[PDB]
């Protein structure tokens, strides 16, 4: 009934970077949180950025600050990943969350995508 | 950052033979924390949730428990598709962070 | 028209009588001075405000961070006892209408909307660049927005006054406090009423002036 | 009332202080009235009339001040009626739509007592 | 239909109970409990306590302590009631000593008598206790936020004085707080909204 | 500015200095009095005032006969001899022109146009809603609007003052009136110079009050 959909990879070059889609269906969407996570195939976690779906009130961490940017959209119910100026170094599997009222939780998941980047 | 500590980050384990890991955090986080499981296929699930509590639809034999000062993961029986990657998460203050995690090994010849 | 001089500037003002005291004080001396190192009104970038503009806040000395003489000895002393003059000023036309609720909340502690997550350090200090309210009828700290007005406050109304000066003295439990940690006071922009005019959108500028007036500094270091 | 709601019998003198947010050149008047406790609440405006009231206008004074004489309550008496005088005018340049803010506080005769718990868990 | 009591000091103070725990006790062939005696955890005291920011008080603690049955009849056991100020580190080598230190106050008391009532005075380092703190634990930049180090009263720890008794009686014990001499400045407006969690200000809505 | 108040209420006014006295006097009494019972101003319904507003009119006391508190003692009583204190206060921008001549004719005998027949009682006494001038240039008794300035009557110039103050003495050859019968004075509301404004057409309200002031009652019944 509900689920989480990020299909696909999208391999780009350094100059410009796509932009991540993340739908939902199953629960309302203007009542939940939205998350994001980074997997590295360094075996690296390191955690993106949350944006509430109300509000554009977003938090971003102090490495990935100025980088990445969060925006969404209650019509179509999906939340979308804003980056500029992706080099060779970064490359991993983006992943969204939910969370909610109680215990912001991380329960469903994405599918997650291939990002591969060469000069 | 605060830094949420994993240890060990590898073990060796045959079927059976429950083993607790513990993770440590430089500031209290209260009972806020999250444990998640990670398959080689890239899908991530959650397993244990604010200590005691655990996942509707997820067998009884994960567990965990708090001494106070640490937080452990406690599995009873393990399996052959036991062997991910655990990690330790603490949503109670932004920003988020990832413990070190552990690979669960076989033991072979 | 009166001309308030502080220092070696000053700024073209309303006429000032009976400004409001917070809670019926001035900040006097704990029973060197910075009358004139760290002295004259530092004014802030002003915000465009419009009629979806849910407000803004500006906690202290957080704007301060580092701003002009003041950002040097943030850094640079151990403790300090700071009192705040805060002038307000919005211009504006006559043709314009709506109202701004210039109120002072000392520690106001911030809050989420639907989730148990603290914010985080950059969340909360934000620097000179300031937040924006969140759901400024919640203030953001769980309470409501009617019974706020316990706080010092003034009105800022495009028909009678369009400026508004607050004077906070130093307000903590200890003598002294930490420069880059705790926050005494915050200074809060509230528009009750939004704009409205003929033309479908307008901007109305906004200007803060903030005088660490009658402080002190201690543990002399670097 | 936050406060009163940790108390039960309440006694005193309230007031009411009516604040006009809208433009500069906003035309027109309008009334104000208070209803006796079992006071026959207006249909439209003469009975409103019989009792305490006043003529307020934008142009000239840019608040109210009402001073309601001694309300009482414990554990439909009261009321507070509104109505337009003229019509509102404004040019054309303002703004069609303004507002207001109301406002209430406590006299020096306001008194409180009888300790409870609030009603309110949340 | 138709100033004394509105004081502050009558107002805040009123005997409510902050700390309902009941250890299970039938056959152990252990038995304590420490909490950090806070107000944000009973709701109404909270609440009753958000309305002003800094107050000043002496906390007034009383232990009442019943015994439920799970005809054998009640024994008298002892208990112990420490007050462990902040700052003692609790290496905790249970059946030997730290509990008898001479350091903490402690109090005796039996099932049948008076409930055991104390007064702890006012310890801090400033002025008066925060009630919001606007700022970071310590300073670790990044260190917790919406808890001040500055302010801790203690940890009560409460024991049986008795070893095991072979009874299957449950011992439930409740602790009442009153203020005295309470001093109240800046009041705040009240929170309508639910309170999420203990730690912080969030809000749902 | 100056709120003028008379019994439990009152209404917001311009300054009011050098008010005008009909005939140079004022309504002493005569050589229980209302100052509690019928008192406080009666504010009458506002007329919606166009470019092609003729006028209104409205009798003394035609337009109290059941007005408030001041209703009852109409049919209640036998005699009477009351004064009359009328400020109209018309509300408008800068933006709009014209004039408003505020004149109170004592004795004022109506007539038709191109008839013999007298009116009748109903189109005499109209009560609170008022009349509307059918010629006012005539004045509708067949004088001269020219020489009706030799009346007491005050000027609204939308340049200069908004409002008028009229009072108005016990003018009659006996000393006590019928309440449903004579009408002593007449109010009536001149628009020499009509509205004009950049829009075809607008409105503009007029506030009409009227104070009984230093009256008297006699023959008790009902």
């Amino acid at each position: 009934q509900v689920q989480l959909q990020q299909p696909g990879a999208e391999l780009v070059m350094p100059g410009a970077s796509v932009k991540m889609s993340c739908k939902a269906s199953g629960y309302t969407f203007t009542d939940y949180w939205m998350h994001w996570v980074k997997q590295r195939p360094g075996q690296g976690l390191e955690w993106i950025g949350a944006i509430d779906t109300s509000d554009s009130y977003t938090t971003y961490n102090r490495k990935f600050k100025g980088k990445a940017t969060l925006t969404v959209d209650e019509s179509s119910s999906t939340a979308y990943m804003q980056l500029i100026s992706l080099t060779s170094e970064d490359s991993a599997v983006y992943y969204c969350a939910r969370g909610g009222g109680g215990n912001s939780p991380f329960a469903y998941w994405g599918q997650g995508t291939l990002v591969t980047v060469s000069a | 950052d605060i830094q949420m500590t994993q240890s060990p980050s590898s073990l060796s384990a045959s079927l059976g033979e429950r083993v607790s890991l513990t993770c440590r955090a430089s500031q209290d986080i209260g009972s806020s924390l999250n444990w998640l499981q990670q398959e080689p296929d890239g899908t991530i699930k959650r397993l244990i949730y604010a200590t005691s509590s655990l996942d509707s639809g997820v067998p009884k034999r994960f567990s965990g428990s708090r001494s106070g000062s640490d937080y452990s993961l406690t599995i009873s029986s393990l399996e052959s598709e036991d062997f991910v990657d655990y990690y330790c998460l603490q949503y109670a203050s932004f920003p988020l962070t990832f413990g070190a995690g552990t690979k669960l090994e076989l033991k072979r010849a | 028209v009166l001309q308030l001089k502080l220092g070696n500037s000053a700024i073209v003002t309303q006429e000032a009588a009976n400004y409001c005291c917070a809670y019926g004080e001035w900040p006097n001396y704990l029973p060197t001075q910075p009358e004139t190192a760290t002295d004259r009104f530092y004014t802030l970038k002003s915000v465009k405000w419009e009629t979806g503009s849910t407000g803004w806040w500006w906690k202290l000395p957080d704007a301060l961070n580092n701003i002009g003489m003041f950002g040097q000895n943030v850094q640079h002393h151990y403790l300090y006892r700071s009192g705040f003059l805060i002038h307000v000023q919005c211009n504006a036309t006559k043709f314009h209408q709506g109202a701004l609720l210039v109120v002072a909340i000392p520690e106001h502690q911030r809050g989420a909307h639907n989730t148990n997550t603290s914010p985080g350090f950059d969340d909360i200090m934000k620097g000179e660049e300031g937040g924006t309210f969140n759901h400024p009828y919640v203030l953001d700290d769980g309470t409501s927005l009617a019974c706020a007005t316990i706080f010092p406050h003034q009105w800022i109304n495009l028909r009678t006054n369009n400026s508004a000066t607050i004077v906070l003295p130093w307000m903590n439990a200890a003598p002294m406090d930490f420069p880059l940690r705790h926050n005494q006071w915050t200074l809060a922009i509230i528009p009750v009423v939004p704009l409205g005019t003929r033309t479908t959108s307008s901007m109305v500028p906004i200007t803060v002036s903030i005088a660490p007036m009658c402080c002190e500094f201690n543990g002399l270091r670097h | 009332g936050n406060i009163s709601r940790y108390y039960t019998h309440w006694s005193g003198s309230l007031e009411m202080t009516f604040m006009f947010c809208g433009s500069f050149m906003a035309a027109g008047k309008l009334i104000l009235c208070y209803t006796p406790p079992g006071g026959s609440c207006p249909t439209t405006r003469e009975t409103a009339m019989l009792g305490t009231h006043i003529v307020w206008d934008f142009g000239l004074q840019s608040s109210v001040t009402l001073i309601i004489p001694w309300i009482s309550g414990s554990h439909n008496v009261g009321y507070v009626t509104c109505f337009m005088q003229t019509n509102l005018i404004v040019p054309s340049e303002s703004s069609d739509t303004c507002s207001l803010i109301g406002f209430i506080a406590a006299k020096d005769d306001f008194s409180l007592r009888l300790m409870r718990d609030s009603p309110d868990i949340g | 239909t138709v100033v004394s009591e509105t004081l502050v000091e009558n107002f805040l103070s009123r005997a409510a109970l902050v700390s309902k725990r009941s250890f299970e006790y039938k056959d152990h062939t252990k038995n304590f409990f420490k909490w950090t005696i806070n107000t944000r955890s009973f709701v109404q005291l909270r609440r009753k306590l958000e309305l002003f920011t800094y107050l000043r008080f002496d906390a007034e603690i009383t232990i009442l302590t019943t015994v439920a049955v799970n005809y054998v009849g009640l024994p008298d056991l002892t208990l112990q009631a420490m007050f462990v100020p902040t700052g003692a580190l609790t290496p905790e080598k249970q059946d030997s000593f730290h509990w008898q230190s001479g350091s903490n106050a402690s109090v005796f008391f039996k099932i049948s008598d008076p409930p055991a009532r104390i007064t702890i005075p006012f310890m801090c380092i400033n002025s008066a206790y925060s009630v919001f703190y606007d700022g970071f634990a310590g300073f670790e930049k990044n260190g917790l936020y919406g808890i001040n180090p500055a302010d801790t009263i203690g940890n009560l720890c409460v024991r049986i004085v008795n070893e095991h008794q072979p009874v299957g009686f449950t011992v439930t014990v409740r602790v009442y707080m009153k203020p005295k001499h309470i001093k109240a400045w800046a009041p705040r407006p009240p929170r309508t909204l639910p309170y999420m969690s203990i730690a912080n200000a969030n809000y749902k809505g």
